[PDB]
């Protein structure tokens, strides 16, 4: 029986534990004797599984920790809306979006930092933002700082509610395990309520506020004289003037005469010529369809009535002759293991964040987002990085489950067991695939570099020399482009201009145009295949060999996070699944660094650019095709040439990017100290320093200790990614804001 | 207690096989064979990866190295309270009993066992390397 | 002029590293404490913590101030 | 083969013997400690050099010491 | 309240308060005595 | 004067740099209406720039051919030629503050060491005691000399641990 | 400018010497490994025990010093 | 009853000991002829996390 079950007053609300650091751990509650305790306290703070073996207690901690996260996110959103209402040029940008640069951060005049308040326009001075909030607020139909201020207050009321919910559902009415194990009910509400209702509600706001307000904005009506959203919500005659079908009311909906609502529910495709963004009428009909689809999907799982499906039955039913027992045991694993759920959820959520980056750039959904190159580059790169991090996390929690929640008694001859029984076949085959990709992807760049250096350009792989055209991607582009006339008859235009056709220009800048794919594109798509395949190789290997290997047969007893098994067997350094995540992070960074560099150069070379009389001039003059086929071409025409903006930012508002560019190169080099060294050397050096403190009677009771081996690796990778990603960040923002 | 004789025709736990099993070394150099008695059919974890069902009474498995046999020996003793024994088998038919060497597990002190590699001194009483220099080969002051 | 200076300065750096490497090897393989009792060499070992801690302090000072002044600039 | 040595500081805790994953050590009767037992290393040829025994040794300094030496198929823990 | 004050006496809290105090003091000084290069 | 440098007050490069700096700020002050907040801010930066160039010159700083102030660190040259507020006085100011922090921290560690759980007093700071020592740290220099002269500042070698050698 | 770079050179010389000197003085033993002399100049480590002992040999000190020497030159 | 008194503070003299030149408390002295009968407890843990060790009568001195 699916039902609400909770325990009353489970945990007392006192500050007694606040004053006892490490209270959650049996080992840490004893207090610190060495400095390692401090790190251990912070490193083991959110590892509930290691805190207690009670699943119900762990589940209650997870639920309340999520309410804490939701409260944090709400404060963040309220700040963005507040800074848009009190520290921004949004109202001026609404009147002149093609010239005024969005800005919502103003710095105090101190130690000379006021230089960072650049002349963004609109009689305003501040730091130029690239989050895309101005375009989102314009799409939503916000026309006043009063609306931004009111939403900010709402977000804080919501943040207070989230933090209350967290305290209430942990200290007052804590849900029991049975409650959390209602997966069938959870999916029905998240698909039908959260997703379908959320999409339906948003369609309501778009149809009654976003569409009329933005139609008036695009018609040239001043933001001051546009009717307030409520005026449109309480008057049908105004909405009827803008959309004739509103004069008929909701009769057409219940009479199945949906065709009447064709003026606001449309399938135009392409881009609004005025703004360069997708038609809001298309986004409205889309969210309405999404809402219907997800409302149906949320009525599939069985709850308290006979109708519906049982996920355990469906799984147990899907079994074939080549996979033994099949999906048996998965329902039990995915209803008793949070690490198993986190592994699958992180994998899909990261893959999704990466899909959002591609879809949002090719089909720019917000008005005036396409021609804001700083925002476009920032959005794509940001969501690409978030996706990659989440994908690596998916790997770690899959290994944590394999090490802590895997039970063979429940996994005999099932898909999981059969995968572990042919792990050597899988890793060895993937190993060869990685080596083949490496030589046939990066070897082509070396060939071109050598042929160019040897003065033999005709022997290079290029659109003029030997050609490696991506025919399949060229055919798909042609198919999607011609789709409107045959396979998608109702659609007026193709989904994106990238496929082909005419270019859309707003403010004299190219919003979107067809993107051609040649030998240089074919070469960089195969570098992506190689980098992703290799990253998977490290993460997968770490998960499949987490419990044991031919080198170490009791790795599972050693745990998920352990430095090694000693110098024996030749040396067992970095055999733990955690160490595979450590190595996977570097390859994920290498892959995504190459992906974002590819996007920036391709967009600056073949898409972005000012549209003039009879001709479009791109930012880099179309040099990607003949300069991205060699490593020298990448180093010279991309890194060296586009670094001019960041290296010459001193004395201006982008001066901060120059400082961060140097600071980031520093943090990255500082990581190498931790990544190349070992704690044995540092411990001894500390011993001589401790001697000086002992000599002057200034030695601390908490014994100073070198970082643990695992901590040394964790500190190194953190500073490596921080430094490397920040360096690209400063380079990208300075370059785009200057030549945007 | 007497040195046990390995019966090579013992029933092996139910297992569909894996890719972490024996390699060419088993046919050219040597392999290891663990044997134990089970009072009930229980699924257990193969140190080479995968789940397997131990059979009622006698059970026999072959591993590539001694560490894998001792790893399974640890699981059976700690989790199922069983008492397994393993042997090293050469490709010429020779069998060598290995653990427990005297029938009493090493951690339990047993008579007859003669101390080996024991130094009647503390590590801080070792000589300086200069004293053990120019000996037959590279050696440590500890070896003397 | 450039090639000669860089070449000799890099060869010098490697040789200096080698010198200390062999000094460490000397201590481990040849040093006999009983035959060097009370001598300047044995005295060095007797105040190694002081020597290292002082080299640590100097390095720290130079690092914090030389970096701090460049960053300020 | 790696050189494994036991020192008189041994207290007969048997922890090293329980930690060894290749059965290189065992407990033999002794009269130097209260436990009347001392660790012995009669099967060093099977030692790989994991140094788990040293990690289990609680004496200061270690009573069991491992010196990595000549490498063999067993010392390298090779199943091939 | 005693436990709450003990929590406010924890290393991180005291560090945040002390560093906020020290930073503030330096900022205010440069706010009233701008561009101080020499004594 | 020293090192062939020249007073910033008489350097032509110092004067050109001040004009160059004010001309950048002025080129920007134009695009804005006179009372506009942007205009007020650019004006206050221009006033702060004028005061800095004047205050630095009045302080008698020397300027190199780059037209930028150079600091004299030799105690002898600084005192004899009026350049002690550049490195000398700052040195004794920092040394006092840095020793203040060190002597107070040492006094704290020594006080908490005689307690039941010194480690606990290092993670949870005994605020009242810490505040008391913080105020009593003003006379640290004399206390440090009095400890150096009683032989209570250092520890006996026999009580300090070291490696085998 | 010459003043700042010269202090950077002093930073490198003292740091590289600190690493090399510390390796030679601790080559025969330390508080973490009192019997290091019995293991020789070059050995992988002493295992993860005692908190971890990666790069504890005097050879490991030379290896770390080369990075600082290359940075100095 | 050979050895230092129980509860007394003694300074370690074993060179390879983590508590060399450090003072600990005499937990107990084994009157039986064991090589190291003095059990000493220390407040500071060693690198292995241990806070106790056995020493010979000569390895310890009242301090
Ligand atoms: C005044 C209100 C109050 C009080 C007195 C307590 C008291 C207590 N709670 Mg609790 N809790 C509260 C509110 C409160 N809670 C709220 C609003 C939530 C919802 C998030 C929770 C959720 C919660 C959980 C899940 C758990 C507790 C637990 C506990 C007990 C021990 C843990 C602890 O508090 O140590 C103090 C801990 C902290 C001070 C950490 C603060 C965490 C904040 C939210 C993180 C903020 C990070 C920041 C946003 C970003 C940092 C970035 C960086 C760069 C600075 C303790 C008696 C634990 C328990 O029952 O004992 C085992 C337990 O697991 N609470
Ligand atoms: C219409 C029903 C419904 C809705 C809308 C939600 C919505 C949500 N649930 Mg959920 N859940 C439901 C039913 C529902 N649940 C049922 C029936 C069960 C029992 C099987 C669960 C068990 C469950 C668990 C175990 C967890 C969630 C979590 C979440 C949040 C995930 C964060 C997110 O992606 O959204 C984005 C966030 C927002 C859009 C903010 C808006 C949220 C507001 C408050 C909507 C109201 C939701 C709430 C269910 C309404 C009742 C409140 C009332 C009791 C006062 C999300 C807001 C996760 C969580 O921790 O959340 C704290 C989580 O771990 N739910
Ligand atoms: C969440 C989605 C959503 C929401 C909230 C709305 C809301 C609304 N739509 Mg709408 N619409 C939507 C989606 C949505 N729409 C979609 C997806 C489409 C595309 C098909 C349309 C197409 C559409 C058209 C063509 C029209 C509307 C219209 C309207 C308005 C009138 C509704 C009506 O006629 O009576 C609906 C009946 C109710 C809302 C029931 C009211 C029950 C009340 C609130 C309960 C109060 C109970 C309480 C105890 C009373 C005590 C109070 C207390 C003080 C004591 C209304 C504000 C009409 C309009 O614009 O009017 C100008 C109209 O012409 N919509
Ligand atoms: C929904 C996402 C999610 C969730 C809920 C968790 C939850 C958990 N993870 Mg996990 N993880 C995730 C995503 C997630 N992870 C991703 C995407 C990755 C890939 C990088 C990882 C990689 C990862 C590893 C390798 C490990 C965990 C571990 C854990 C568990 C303990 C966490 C911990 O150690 O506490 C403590 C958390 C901290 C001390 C935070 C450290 C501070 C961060 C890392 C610095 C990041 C830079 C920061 C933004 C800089 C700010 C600016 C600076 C100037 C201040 C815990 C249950 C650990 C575990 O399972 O235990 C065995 C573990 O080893 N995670
Ligand atoms: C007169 C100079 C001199 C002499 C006679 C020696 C003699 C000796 N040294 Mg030594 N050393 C020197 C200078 C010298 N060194 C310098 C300048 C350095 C600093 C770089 C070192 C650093 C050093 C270390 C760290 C060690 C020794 C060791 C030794 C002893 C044995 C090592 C050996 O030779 O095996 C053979 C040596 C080799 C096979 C060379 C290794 C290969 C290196 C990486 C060169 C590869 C470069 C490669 C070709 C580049 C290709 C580029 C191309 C593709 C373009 C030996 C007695 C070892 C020792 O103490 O014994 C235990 C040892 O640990 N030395
Ligand atoms: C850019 C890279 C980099 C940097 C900056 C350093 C820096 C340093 N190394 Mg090092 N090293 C490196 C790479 C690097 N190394 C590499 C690749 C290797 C080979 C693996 C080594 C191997 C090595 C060894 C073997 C040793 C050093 C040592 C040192 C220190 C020498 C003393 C000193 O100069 O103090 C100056 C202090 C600084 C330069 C740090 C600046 C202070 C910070 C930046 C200010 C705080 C910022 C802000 C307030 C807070 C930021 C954090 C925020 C989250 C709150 C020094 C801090 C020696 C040592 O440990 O010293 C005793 C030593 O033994 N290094
Ligand atoms: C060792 C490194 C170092 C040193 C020596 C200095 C020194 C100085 N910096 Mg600086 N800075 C540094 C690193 C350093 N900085 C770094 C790494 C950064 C980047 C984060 C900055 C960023 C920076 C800025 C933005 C500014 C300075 C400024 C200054 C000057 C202001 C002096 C002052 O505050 O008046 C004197 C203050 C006192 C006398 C108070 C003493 C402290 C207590 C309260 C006195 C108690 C006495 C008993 C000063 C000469 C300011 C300046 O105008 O430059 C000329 C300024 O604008 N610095
Ligand atoms: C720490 C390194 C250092 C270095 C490299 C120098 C270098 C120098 N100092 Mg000096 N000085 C130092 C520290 C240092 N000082 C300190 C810590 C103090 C505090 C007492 C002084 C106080 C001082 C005074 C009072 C004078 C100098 C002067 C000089 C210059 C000439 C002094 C001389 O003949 O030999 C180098 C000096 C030293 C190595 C140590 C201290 C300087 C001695 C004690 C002063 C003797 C100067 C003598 C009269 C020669 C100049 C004759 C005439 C022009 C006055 C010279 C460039 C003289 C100068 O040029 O003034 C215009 C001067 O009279 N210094
Ligand atoms: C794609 C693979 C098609 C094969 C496929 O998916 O058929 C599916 C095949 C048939 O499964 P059954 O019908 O027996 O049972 C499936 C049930 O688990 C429910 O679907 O299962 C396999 O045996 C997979 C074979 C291992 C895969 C061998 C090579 C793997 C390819 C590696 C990547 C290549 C690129
Ligand atoms: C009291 C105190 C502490 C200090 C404790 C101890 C023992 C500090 C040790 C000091 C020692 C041993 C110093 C040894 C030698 C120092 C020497 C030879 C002095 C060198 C200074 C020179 C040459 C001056 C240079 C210059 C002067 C005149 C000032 C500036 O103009 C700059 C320059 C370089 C030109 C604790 C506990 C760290 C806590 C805290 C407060
Ligand atoms: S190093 Fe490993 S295999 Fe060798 S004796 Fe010690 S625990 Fe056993
Ligand atoms: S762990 Fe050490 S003290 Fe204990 S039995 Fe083994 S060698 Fe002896
Ligand atoms: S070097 Fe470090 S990680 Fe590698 S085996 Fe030795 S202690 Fe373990």
């Amino acid at each position: 029986k699916v039902k609400i079950a909770v325990d009353r007053n489970p945990v007392e609300t006192s500050f007694e534990k606040w004053a006892k650091p490490g209270h959650f751990s049996r080992t840490l509650s004893k207090g610190p004797n060495t400095t390692t305790w401090i790190w251990n306290l912070h490193a083991d703070a959110h590892d509930f599984d290691s805190h207690t073996s009670d699943l119900e207690e762990i589940s209650r901690k997870v639920f309340s920790a999520h309410f804490g996260q939701l409260g944090i996110i709400f404060i963040w959103l309220s700040g963005m809306y507040f800074h848009g209402a009190r520290f921004s040029n949004y109202e001026a940008w609404l009147s002149d979006p093609t010239h005024i640069k969005p800005s919502a951060q103003v710095v105090w005049p101190i130690v000379g930092q006021e230089i960072l308040n650049g002349d963004v326009g609109g009689g305003f001075q501040g730091i130029q933002i690239t989050s895309g909030f101005f375009q989102l607020w314009r799409a939503s139909g916000i026309t006043s700082e009063l609306q931004l201020y009111t939403t900010a207050i709402g977000g804080l009321v919501m943040a207070a509610a989230m933090f209350f919910a967290g305290w209430f559902h942990y200290h007052k009415a804590a849900p029991k395990l049975e409650w959390f194990q209602n997966v069938e009910s959870m999916l029905n509400h998240h698909l039908g309520g959260l997703l379908g209702l959320g999409s339906l509600a948003w369609a309501g706001h778009q149809i009654h506020v976003s569409l009329p307000v933005n139609k008036l904005l695009d018609a040239g009506v001043d933001p001051k004289e546009i009717p307030l959203p409520h005026d449109l919500l309480l008057n049908r005659a105004i909405m009827a003037d803008l959309y004739p079908s509103f004069a008929k009311g909701i009769a057409p909906f219940f009479t199945l005469n949906w065709s009447e609502y064709s003026d606001f529910l449309t399938f135009k495709g392409g881009l609004n010529p005025v703004t360069g963004g997708l038609w809001l009428s298309d986004t409205a009909h889309h969210h309405v369809a999404i809402a219907v689809l997800f409302l149906v999907a949320g009525h599939m799982y069985r709850t308290n009535w006979g109708i519906g499906h049982s996920m355990k039955e469906i799984l147990e039913a899907h079994r074939g002759p080549f996979t033994g027992e099949g999906h048996v045991g998965l329902y039990e694993i995915l209803t008793t293991s949070w690490h198993a759920q986190l592994a699958i959820n992180l994998a899909l959520f990261g893959s999704l964040s990466i899909i959002v980056a591609h879809h949002m750039y090719a089909m720019p959904p917000y008005p005036y987002l396409a021609t804001d190159y700083g925002t476009q580059l920032s959005l794509f790169t940001h969501h690409t990085w978030i996706g990659g991090f989440c994908i690596v996390g998916a790997g770690a929690h899959a290994a944590i489950f394999m090490v802590r929640d895997y039970d063979p008694t429940n996994n005999y001859n099932n898909l999981l067991d059969r995968v572990i029984r042919h792990r050597d076949a899988i890793i060895s085959h993937l190993n060869w695939v990685c080596i083949f990709l490496g030589f046939h992807s990066f070897g082509l760049y070396i060939h071109n570099d050598t042929m160019s250096a040897l003065g033999r350009p005709q022997d290079m792989f290029s659109d003029t020399a030997i050609q490696l055209q991506p025919v399949f991607a060229q055919w798909i582009q042609n198919t999607h482009f011609l789709a409107p006339q045959l396979t998608a008859p109702n659609a007026l235009a193709a989904t994106s201009l990238t496929w082909g056709g005419d270019l859309v220009a707003v403010g004299g800048k190219v919003a979107m145009m067809p993107i051609s794919l040649g030998t240089s594109d074919f070469m960089v798509h195969h570098i992506h295949a190689f980098t992703i395949h290799v990253t998977v190789l490290i993460l997968l290997k770490g998960v499949l060999f987490a419990r044991s290997s031919r080198l170490i047969p009791d790795k599972a007893n050693l745990g998920f996070r352990f430095p090694c098994d000693g110098p024996g067997r030749g040396g067992t350094c970095q055999v733990s699944a955690w160490d595979h995540v450590f190595l996977g992070l570097f390859w994920m960074y290498n892959s995504l660094s190459i992906v974002i560099f590819h996007f920036s150069w391709k967009m600056q070379s073949d898409v972005w650019g000012t549209v003039t009389a009879s001709g479009v001039s791109h930012i880099t003059g179309g040099n990607f095709a003949q300069s991205a086929n060699t490593i020298n071409g990448w180093l010279r025409d991309f890194l060296w040439a586009q670094s001019s903006q960041v290296i010459q930012s001193y004395g201006s508002a982008l001066s901060a990017y120059g400082l961060i560019f140097l600071g980031a190169h520093f943090v990255w080099a500082f990581s190498l100290m931790f990544l190349f060294s070992g704690r044995g050397y540092w411990q001894e050096l500390i011993e001589s320093i401790v001697w000086a403190h002992n000599k002057l009677k200034v030695a601390p009771a908490i014994q100073p200790r070198a970082l643990s081996i695992t901590q040394g690796r964790a500190v190194g990778v953190a500073h490596y990614l921080l430094g490397g990603i920040a360096t690209t960040w400063s380079f990208f923002l300075a370059r785009i804001i200057s030549v945007g | 207690w007497t040195v046990p004789t390995l019966n090579p025709d013992t029933p092996s736990p139910i297992f569909g096989g894996s890719t972490g099993g024996l390699l060419r070394k088993a046919q050219t150099e040597e392999f290891y064979v663990i044997t134990w008695e089970a009072k009930k059919e229980q699924i257990f974890e193969m140190p080479t990866g995968g789940a397997a069902i131990m059979r009622q009474g006698p059970n026999l498995l072959k591993f590539g190295k001694k560490e894998q046999c001792l790893a399974l020996t640890t699981q059976l003793r700690n989790k199922f309270k069983l008492t397994p024994c393993f042997y090293r088998v050469f490709p010429d038919g020779k069998v060598q009993y290995l653990h427990p060497a005297d029938g009493v597990y090493p951690e339990k002190v047993n008579a007859g066992r003669v101390g080996a590699n024991q130094n009647m001194r503390r590590i801080g009483q070792n000589v300086n390397p200069i004293k053990v220099k120019f000996s037959g080969r590279m050696m440590s002051p500890a070896e003397i | 002029q450039a090639a000669l200076y860089t070449h000799h300065q890099y060869i010098a750096g490697f040789i200096m590293c080698g010198a200390f490497a062999h000094g460490a090897i000397f201590f481990i393989r040849d040093y006999d404490p009983e035959q060097n009792k009370g001598n300047v060499l044995a005295r060095m070992l007797d105040h190694k913590e002081a020597l290292i801690s002082h080299l640590s302090w100097v390095s720290l000072f130079l690092g914090f101030h030389t970096l701090g002044l460049y960053v300020h600039n | 083969a790696h050189i494994v040595k036991i020192y008189d500081t041994c207290i007969g805790c048997t922890q090293c013997v329980r930690a060894c994953p290749l059965d290189v050590l065992e407990m033999v009767p002794w009269d130097g400690c209260k436990a009347s037992q001392m660790a012995s290393a009669p099967r060093t040829e099977d030692c790989v050099g994991c140094k788990r025994c040293e990690t289990a040794c609680p004496t200061d300094f270690l009573s069991v010491r491992v010196y990595l030496g000549s490498e063999s198929t067993r010392s390298m823990g090779l199943s091939y | 309240m005693k436990d709450f004050t003990t929590y406010l006496s924890t290393a991180p809290v005291i560090a945040t308060i002390w560093f906020t105090f020290t930073a503030g003091l330096l900022i205010e000084i440069n706010r009233y005595f701008p561009d101080p290069l020499v004594f | 004067d020293i090192a062939g440098l020249t007073p910033c007050s008489e350097s032509k490069a110092y004067a050109k740099l001040e004009k160059k700096e004010l001309k950048t700020l002025e080129k920007r002050l134009k695009q804005y209406e006179a009372d506009s907040a942007p205009a007020v801010a650019l004006k206050a930066t221009m006033e702060r720039t004028k005061a800095r160039f004047a205050n630095y010159a009045k302080a008698g700083l020397l300027c190199g051919n780059d037209g930028l102030p150079h600091l004299i660190a030799d105690p002898g040259l600084a005192l004899k030629y009026g350049h002690a507020g550049e490195v000398f006085i700052p040195t004794f100011g920092f040394l006092y503050v840095a020793g203040y922090i060190g002597y107070v921290g040492r006094q704290y560690l020594i006080a908490v060491k005689g307690e039941a759980k010194p480690t606990d007093k290092e993670i949870i700071i005994d605020v009242p005691l810490a505040t008391k020592l913080a105020w009593q740290g003003a006379g640290w220099p004399l206390a440090a000399v009095q400890e150096l002269q009683r032989g209570t500042l250092l520890e006996k070698e026999e009580n300090i641990t070291v490696s085998p050698r | 400018g010459d003043f700042l770079v010269h202090h950077a050179i002093a930073l490198g010389l003292h740091t590289t010497t600190l690493i090399l000197v510390k390796g030679a003085l601790d080559a025969r033993g330390s508080k973490l490994m009192p019997d290091k002399k019995d293991f020789g100049y070059s050995f992988p480590c002493d295992g993860p025990g005692r908190g971890g002992t990666c790069d504890i040999s005097a050879y490991d000190a030379f290896y770390l010093a080369v990075f600082w020497m290359l940075n100095t030159i | 009853e050979v050895g230092p008194k129980r509860g007394s503070l003694v300074k370690i003299l074993r060179p390879e000991s983590y508590w060399f030149n450090q003072v600990g408390k005499v937990v107990s002295v084994d009157q039986s002829g064991v090589r190291y009968p003095v059990v000493v407890r220390f407040e500071n843990q060693n690198y292995a996390g241990v806070t106790t060790n056995n020493y010979a009568l000569d390895e310890v001195v009242a301090a």
